[PDB]
């Protein structure tokens, strides 16, 4: 039961803020009843999850509980209803048992038949509401978008399931997480190196986290600090401490050879002071043996004074020898010449491109403090790919539903009385449509909400607080090249392999190739600053640079001309205006929460009761904890559908 | 605290960011301090290498009984005016008297080789 709580992103042993607000009875009450609640919940979820291919009615739930549980049966019901409302059971595609409410209640216009839309639409329809979706495209699925010619199949948007471990989600495939790199020329990268740098990359990142949290380096010049800025600062400070070592060493060489100097002096000025004595002694020793005692003394005196200074010099002569090997050692323990080579900083640049890829933006742009706020909630499990094309999901969700394709929303009008959406035909701009509804669910991409002169007018205008969050948060970019061939010329044991770019400025450019699919297809990702530029570069040139890269790596004649090519231009695509959200410098994840707060119109006649809210938001860009994924969309949808039903069908 | 083998003082961060090129000022004025200290190293090696020349050859061409003769007693007294209390020197000079026999003599005669008077002379080095 408790790893069905986890499979539902819920704690098995505590009630959540959500549960608290729908069951204040139980959570303010005795600890015993909480356990009963929590059992019935965890169990109902387990039951749904065990067979989610078909509806779990209040009926079946009660039948398959035991013990003192189907004792209290308003509680089993209050719970089962709470779960189905918040889309924890009976969501997605399920064979209904009790067929749909005869006649419907309230009318909702959903803008977009992306996954956030479809998910909300199905829920709202399942609760007996009149739902119509308006989609500008000639298809469903939005940023889920699968190319399909012959047996060729390639996703141009989402292609990964980053974990099934508590993920609300068709043929999935593990990723062999072994990725060989290939410098500009074609030369693989010795595993020796690949590991040096991946470790340096990993350390460089933790370094920025320390630099952020411990050292509190998040502002600098009023302007806040990008992950980029922090990484450069860290790398500079590493370069500096290379030199700080280089110095303190070549400096403890000098200190040592100004001891050899000070001593080679004493040792010269003894050779001399000893030459004298040995003269003076030869001389005194002329005066021959029948001699008086003042001259036997002068002989003997000298002879003493001379075997004294001879020992003293031999003592300084082993000291000479120590100081001389001590030095010959240090002269052959040079510390590291450099922090990283050039070939190194170029492979580091690829590890940074891989980061620019996932986050779909230049690290210039990521919040140092907050880029990774979503990180505690990554799922558990193997990261997978959809072999058969992700399109299967939108399409599957769409059937049942009232979807108007080629219907571009131009204006959204929301008043105390209700809403009208004004849309047009994309195939004649001129032909106009007016949808009147109780409530509008906006799943417009953040790209579109951001369009500098608007694609869509809100009447009245979205409040400061909303538009400010839209301005603040980042909407990135990430493009793909689909390479279709007659024959499997790469290494088929290998899922993905990197290309290392010449410069920093080009680390994004066809930096990584995926083999995912049944057909002979290679995916080439453009990430970072590259993603944005290549959109303004002819299809042919791009497929050029692809084949170039591939011929250098594989042999100039194993690499055919391609049967079919596609190239994403998501920033230029006006129904997306980019790939997905990122927490920009000076944004936080709070903005994801503002993005999801619905809008409540002013009163129609002044001094009339407070209205009902009318304008609701879902989409990738509206879910703090699962931004920039399909699941996050899917959830934002289920969520809004609940918030809307709680209003227009009562809580 | 910083991951192993990264270096980040509160101090150094403030200092490599305090303007828009503190960055590559700091890196260079070390690059430059480095060549200075390499140049000092060559100079002090040349200087040292000369003195090893001056030392060529080294110093190679430059190396008991308890009955006191009168010869021996007079060698002692003189050794005293020129070694004060260095019984090892005095014994080395006299040739054939342990460092004790010196110290003894040093008292036995003391009165009649004016040895106090001898030692206040040796005071004046
Ligand atoms: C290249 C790329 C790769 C990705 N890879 C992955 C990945 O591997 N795994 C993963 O989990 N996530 C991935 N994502 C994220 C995932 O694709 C999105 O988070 C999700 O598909 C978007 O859900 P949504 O319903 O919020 O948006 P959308 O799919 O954008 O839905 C919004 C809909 O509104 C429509 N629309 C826009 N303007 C108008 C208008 N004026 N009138 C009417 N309709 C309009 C659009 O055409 C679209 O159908 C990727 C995204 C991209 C771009
Ligand atoms: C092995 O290959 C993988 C490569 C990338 C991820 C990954 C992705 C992601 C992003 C874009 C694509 C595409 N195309 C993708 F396939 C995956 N997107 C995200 N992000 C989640 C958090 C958000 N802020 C941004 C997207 N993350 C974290 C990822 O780990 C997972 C993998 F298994």
């Amino acid at each position: 039961v408790e790893g069905a709580a986890f499979q539902s992103r819920l704690p098995h042993d505590r009630m959540t803020s959500q549960e608290a607000a729908c069951f204040p009875d139980i959570i303010s009450g005795p600890q015993q009843t909480q356990k009963v609640f929590l059992f019935i919940r965890n169990r109902t979820l387990q039951l749904w999850l065990d067979n989610p291919k078909i509806q779990l009615t209040f009926e079946a739930t009660l039948q398959q509980l035991e013990a003192p549980y189907n004792s209290d049966t308003v509680l089993v019901h209050r719970v089962h209803s709470y779960l189905e409302r918040h889309g924890l059971i009976n969501f997605g595609i399920y064979k209904r048992i009790k067929p749909l409410p005869t006649k419907k209640t309230g009318k909702v216009i959903i803008i977009g038949s992306g996954v956030s839309g479809l998910a909300a639409a199905r829920q709202l329809q399942s609760f007996g509401m009149d739902v119509t979706l308006l989609e500008a495209r000639d298809r469903v699925g939005g940023r889920v978008a699968t190319f399909r010619k012959g047996n060729y199949v390639a996703d141009l948007g989402a292609m990964v399931v980053t974990g099934l471990g508590g993920n609300p989600m068709m043929e999935l495939a593990k990723i062999k997480q072994k990725c060989p790199l290939y410098e500009a020329n074609g030369q693989a990268v010795p595993k020796e190196k690949d590991e040096m740098v991946e470790q340096e990359f990993n350390r460089l990142l933790e370094a920025t986290s320390y630099l952020s949290h411990q050292l509190d380096f998040n502002v600098l010049n009023n302007k806040p600090v990008s992950l980029g800025q922090a990484l450069e600062v860290v790398i500079q400070l590493q370069e500096k401490h290379v030199k700080d070592e280089q110095i303190e060493h070549w400096k403890k060489i000098v200190k040592t050879q100004e001891e050899l100097k000070e001593l080679l002096n004493k040792m010269v000025n003894l050779k001399e002071k000893i030459k004298e004595l040995h003269q003076q002694y030869k001389e005194a020793s002329e005066v021959k043996p029948p001699r008086d005692i003042t001259a036997e003394f002068l002989v003997k005196s000298k002879h003493r004074d001379l075997t004294a200074l001879c020992k003293e010099y031999d003592e300084l002569a082993e000291t000479q020898g120590k100081l001389e090997e001590k030095l010959q050692e240090l002269e052959a323990n040079p510390p590291s010449d450099v922090y990283l080579s050039s070939r190194d900083r170029q492979i580091l640049d690829w590890h940074f491109a891989n980061l620019e890829f996932a986050n779909a933006t230049p690290l210039s742009t990521l919040s140092l403090k907050h880029w990774d706020q979503d990180d505690d909630f990554e799922f558990t499990g193997s990261h997978l790919t959809v072999r058969n094309g992700y399109s299967c999901v939108p399409v599957a969700l769409a059937e049942g539903l009232d979807i108007k394709l080629n219907t571009a929303v131009r204006q959204v009008r929301y008043t105390a009385s209700g809403c009208e959406v004004i849309a047009v035909n994309t195939r004649s701009t001129s032909q106009t449509f007016i949808y009147k509804c109780d409530a509008v669910l906006c799943t417009l991409p953040l790209g579109v909400l951001k369009q500098q002169p608007p694609a869509v007018q809100f009447v009245p205008p979205l409040p400061e607080w909303k538009t400010s969050a839209v301005q603040r948060m980042g909407f990135g970019n990430l493009n793909k090249v689909v390479l279709c061939f007659d024959r499997v010329f790469w290494d088929p044991s290998v899922n993905l392999f990197g290309h290392v770019g010449s410069t920093t400025a080009s680390r994004g450019e066809l930096f990584l190739f995926w083999n995912l699919y049944k057909a002979p297809i290679l995916l080439a990702l453009v990430a970072g600053e590259a993603a944005g530029i290549m959109e303004n570069i002819s299809d042919d040139v791009i497929v050029g640079r692809c084949l170039a890269i591939l011929k250098g790596i594989f042999g100039s004649s194993a690499v055919p001309q391609p049967k079919e090519t596609v190239v994403s231009r998501w920033r230029a695509d006006p129904w997306a205006r980019g790939s997905y959200s990122y927490v920009a410098a000076g944004s936080s994840g709070n903005d994801y929460d503002l993005m999801a707060q619905p809008i409540t119109p002013g009163p129609s006649i002044p001094g009339a009761p407070q209205p009902i809210p009318r304008l609701f938001f879902a989409g990738e860009h509206t879910i703090r904890n699962y931004p920039a994924t399909v699941h996050g969309a899917l959830l934002s949808g289920l969520r809004e559908a609940g918030r809307i039903a709680d209003q227009f069908l009562g809580a | 605290k910083p991951p192993k083998g990264m270096f980040l003082s509160q101090e150094d961060v403030e200092a490599v960011s305090a303007n828009a090129t503190a960055a590559t000022t700091v890196l260079r004025q070390l690059d430059m301090e480095l060549v200075s200290v390499k140049r000092q190293i060559q100079n002090i090696k040349q200087t040292n290498s000369a003195l090893k020349e001056k030392l060529d050859g080294g110093i190679e061409p430059y190396r008991c009984n308890a009955r006191w003769t009168t010869e021996e007693q007079l060698l002692a007294v003189q050794a005293i005016r020129k070694y004060g209390r260095d019984f090892q020197a005095i014994s080395d000079v006299i040739g054939n008297k342990s460092v004790v026999q010196v110290k003894n003599f040093f008292v036995n005669y003391r009165r009649r080789f004016n040895i106090d008077e001898v030692l206040q002379e040796w005071e004046a080095e």
